[PDB]
């Protein structure tokens, strides 16, 4: 219960913060202040259009590497078992695989980016 | 020997003079008015169907290796029918000397581009462009450099104002930055100053 | 307790923090910007009066017009300017920016910012001494100082 | 292909550029002398034919289409 | 003549005392930790900052600010309406009219500057044949307002008349040199 | 009258260019009034593209109008690419140009020009 009564907390902290900066100063709006900013001149084009990612294939290698952490996180306890010698293979097979992964888009350029 | 005035040397004007007599007997087909000066400096003048071979020529030729185009300018002289005086100084890391290309032009007798010999001289000719009114040919990309972006009049013609025909100011009604003709709080002072006594008699013109 | 003096103190309080903590912007033109870096060199220390070069108008508070204004940097100036939040102030460094300076009489300057934008401080020089820059941001603290807003708004 | 639905949608046009008085319009009546038109204007209705079918049409023509008959045909020929 | 920068590389030989050391400078972040103690360095040093408006930057003599028009030790003004000052003045700022003073005295009814215009070059009090003009050391005279900025003879005047004691002594220390 | 022609060896391929830029014009002035946000219409802008280029159809050298092409063709690239703002675009309504009077007395009521 203590948990949430920090966290909503923090929430009223925030909001009460963001509250008092939108209320208490004086405004003065209009279309050539409320404009996107774009150095000086205008934009020549919407920020909402495709911006081509060089990373793509990293990114879906990162998900692929975080799922293996996620079966790596339970060593903690999967050290605690008398069957000690099939954690420590299991635990070696899965660290070198990702390792071979790993080098593998290495070696044919993965970890490079589009140009 | 004299402290005040400059050392002067022949030899450079007969090396620029005979290299002058070489480019105008391998190019009469372009060359006019070979011709240098007591400072020693080769100027070449031609007429503009023979840019791109000349320049072509002085670029590549074994001895004349000027593949550096410092500077091209424009020249308004609005006596002469042909107005604007194209120039190319250029220079050859070879031979440490230098060299001086001259054409002419008209507000409607455009000459060709040399962005196929020198890349340098692609933003020289939209300068010359933006400020004199000269359109060159083949040109990639030519448009305004350095006015601004709907700006009518070529400034640097002798026959342009000083200080333009409009003036720029922010109004409130509209909310933008307008452009209203121009109106001086001090008029520019035009200040006569040329003394009215021959300076240098060597360069009287006979009437 | 009277209401007119805790407005007093209130302004000096609110004057305090928009002068104590006035964020420039990254806005140099021409010259006068090398006098505006050394104004944020050692000798001249900005952050010491609490200066901050921000690039952002969306963050900054003041726009240093440090060099020469062209007809076709203008609408970027105006439109920068405009994009600042209130309060906003604006100082004019140099003699390009104050009537156009060396280039007054040219047909692609405008003949002072004070046509494009409104302007709080004229810094005359040419380049102005870093020193006199300084002189300026705190003739600039001095005004803020002398705002009176909530007094205004009690007495209408 | 077909002359008369062509017509319809064309003479449509014409009476949607609202530059002419409808008294003088026909299918073969003249842009310049019987309209009072020029050169720019007619340029306009070439271009609102243009987009009404969509096919993109050369100016070596657009000129020559000078009555709505002449587009009529135009139309029938590329279309 | 002429040295390189960065060709100074020859061929390539190895031991692995070079490579242990390559290595541990790749590892252990050597040329880092360097950059680290010369930013320590400057931390224990005496900060280059001055306390102004309390202490100064220096300056010389020969320092051109703001301007002044001076008078002889008598009072009388030292201008004499000979135009110098705007015939050279490249930013055409100033702006003179001359009239016969009532004693006969050739001098001046205006004398304008627009400090918006001046570029601060000198020109003008080199110029003057009779040091009257001076660009005088201050320039702490900023304003709120565009048109103060743009002096007349009244208020060079009162400055020649404020700052005297200044630029006299730095025009007697500097007119050897020149 | 015997010169070096530009392009055209004649007014009439001169009048094919200026067709094909009024039609550039023409197609262009949506995309430019919806782009930039101007306060315009679409007929505002087509009115104003034809006044600008009824105001050198007095021309008859064909190379005056080659180069008018040239620079027509300039400034609708500065348009269509937004190189140019909505203030350089709204310069030619001259919203703001207090309009002097042809009538020669009003001429005379202000001022000693003709
Ligand atoms: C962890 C974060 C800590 C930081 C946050 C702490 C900030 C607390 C500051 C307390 C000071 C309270 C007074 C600030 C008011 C400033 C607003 C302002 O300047 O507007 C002036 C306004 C101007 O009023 P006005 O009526 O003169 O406006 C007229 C119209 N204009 C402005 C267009 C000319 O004054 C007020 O109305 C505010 C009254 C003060 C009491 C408000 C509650
Ligand atoms: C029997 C033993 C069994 C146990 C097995 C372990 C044995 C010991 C092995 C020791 C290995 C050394 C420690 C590993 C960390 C260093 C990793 C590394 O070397 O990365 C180097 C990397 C590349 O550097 P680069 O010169 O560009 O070479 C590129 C390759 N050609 O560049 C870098 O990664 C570094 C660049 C980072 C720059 C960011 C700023 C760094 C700031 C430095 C702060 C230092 C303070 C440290 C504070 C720590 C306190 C918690
Ligand atoms: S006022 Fe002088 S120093 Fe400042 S930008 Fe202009 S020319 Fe440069
Ligand atoms: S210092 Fe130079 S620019 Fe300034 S008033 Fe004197 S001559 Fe003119
Ligand atoms: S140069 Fe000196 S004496 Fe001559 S007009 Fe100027 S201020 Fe007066």
């Amino acid at each position: 219960m203590n948990l949430y009564t920090v966290i909503f907390i923090n929430i009223l902290l925030s909001l009460t913060l963001i509250l008092v900066a939108f209320w208490l100063p004086q405004m003065n709006l209009y279309s050539e202040k409320a404009n996107p900013y774009e150095c000086g001149f205008d934009p020549t084009s919407s920020a909402r259009l495709p911006f081509s990612m060089k990373f793509f294939l990293v990114a879906i290698t990162f998900l692929l590497f975080d799922l293996e952490i996620a079966l790596l996180l339970p060593l903690p306890w999967a050290i605690q078992t008398i069957k000690t010698s099939t954690m420590m293979i299991m635990a070696f097979i899965l660290v070198t695989i990702l390792s071979l992964g790993l080098a593998y888009e290495w070696t044919q350029k993965g970890l490079e980016w589009t140009e | 020997k004299r402290p005040t005035v400059r050392p002067r040397s022949d030899v450079t004007h007969k090396q620029l003079s005979a290299f002058g007599e070489y480019v105008a007997e391998i190019l009469p087909k372009y060359v006019q008015q070979v011709q240098v000066s007591c400072l020693d400096e080769l100027e070449i003048c031609i007429h503009p169907d023979g840019v791109i071979p000349t320049l072509t020529f002085l670029r590549d030729h074994t001895n004349a290796q000027f593949k550096s185009l410092a500077d091209l300018t424009a020249v308004d002289v609005p006596t002469r029918q042909n107005r604007f005086e194209i120039v190319y100084n250029l220079l050859s890391l070879r031979f440490n000397s230098r060299i001086r290309v001259k054409t002419y032009a008209d507000e409607l007798t455009p000459i060709d581009s040399i962005v196929s010999v020198h890349i340098a001289a692609n933003w020289y000719e939209r300068e010359v462009w933006d400020m004199f009114g000269v359109f060159f040919f083949n040109h990639p990309d030519l448009r305004r450099i350095l006015t601004d972006y709907g700006f009518e009049g070529h400034p640097f013609r002798k026959d342009f104002p000083l200080t333009g025909y409009v003036e720029l100011r922010y109004d409130d009604e509209v909310k933008r930055v307008v452009a209203e003709p121009v109106e001086l709080a001090q008029e520019f002072r035009k200040f006569d100053l040329n003394s009215p006594w021959e300076a240098f008699p060597a360069y009287r013109q006979p009437p | 307790s009277r209401a007119e003096y805790v407005v007093t103190k209130l302004d000096d309080l609110i004057n305090w923090a928009r002068r104590s903590s006035l964020w420039p912007m990254t806005f140099g033109l021409a010259c006068c910007a090398v006098e505006m870096m050394h104004m944020a060199a050692p000798r001249y220390d900005m952050d010491r009066f609490g200066v901050v070069f921000r690039a952002s108008p969306r963050q900054a508070d003041v726009m240093i017009v440090a060099g020469t204004l062209t007809n076709k940097m203008a609408p970027a100036l105006r439109k920068v300017y405009d994009q600042m939040p209130e309060p906003r102030y604006v100082v004019s460094m140099g003699s390009c920016a104050n009537g156009g300076g060396y280039y007054h009489y040219s047909y692609s300057v405008v003949r002072g910012c004070d046509r494009i934008v409104p302007v709080d401080i004229y810094v005359p020089g040419c380049p102005p001494t870093a020193e006199a820059l300084l002189y300026g941001i705190l003739q600039l603290q001095r005004k803020i100082k002398r705002e009176q807003k909530l007094k205004i708004w009690y007495r209408r | 292909l077909t002359l008369d639905g062509i017509k319809d949608r064309v003479l449509y046009v014409l009476k949607l550029y609202d530059k002419i008085d409808p008294e003088k319009l026909s299918v073969n009546s003249h842009f310049m002398k019987d309209l009072g038109l020029d050169s720019l204007d007619q340029v306009e209705i070439i271009m609102a034919m243009e987009d009404e079918f969509g096919f993109e049409i050369p100016d070596i023509d657009a000129e020559k289409l000078m009555c709505p008959q002449e587009i009529v045909d135009y139309i029938a020929d590329k279309k | 003549t002429y040295k390189y920068v960065n060709k100074k590389e020859q061929e390539s030989e190895v031991d692995m005392k070079s490579a242990t050391d390559n290595a541990a400078r790749i590892l252990m972040w050597t040329e880092l930790i360097r950059g680290l103690g010369m930013t320590l360095s400057y931390l224990f040093r005496e900060p280059a900052t001055i306390n102004y408006p309390f202490e100064k930057g220096p300056l010389s003599p020969r320092f051109r600010g703001e301007h002044a028009l001076r008078r002889y030790p008598s009072g009388e003004e030292r201008c004499i309406a000979c135009k110098l000052c705007e015939a050279i003045c490249p930013a055409q700022a100033i702006t003179i009219e001359a009239e016969p003073r009532a004693d006969g005295s050739r001098r001046t009814t205006r004398y304008d500057i627009d400090m918006t215009k001046c570029i601060y070059c000198g020109f003008c009090q080199e110029a003057c044949p009779v040091d009257a003009i001076v660009e005088g050391p201050n320039f702490e005279f900023s304003t709120e307002t565009h048109e103060e900025l743009l002096y007349n003879k009244e208020k060079l005047l009162n400055n020649g008349d404020k700052w005297e004691a200044e630029i006299a002594a730095n025009i007697q220390a500097d007119y050897l040199y020149r | 009258t015997s010169v070096k022609p530009i392009f055209s060896r004649d007014l009439n391929e001169a009048k094919r260019r200026v067709r094909e830029l009024y039609r550039a014009w023409y197609r262009e002035v949506p995309n430019t009034v919806h782009l930039m946000q101007l306060d315009i219409t679409v007929k505002q802008g087509r009115d104003k593209v034809r006044e600008m280029f009824m105001k050198n159809a007095h021309v008859t050298d064909p190379r005056v109008v080659d180069l008018l092409v040239i620079k027509g063709k300039m400034e609708l690239q500065e348009t269509i690419k937004v190189w140019k703002q909505r203030t350089h675009v709204m310069r030619f309504f001259h919203e703001t140009e207090t309009p002097r009077p042809k009538d020669f007395l009003s001429k005379f009521y202000m001022g000693h020009d003709p």
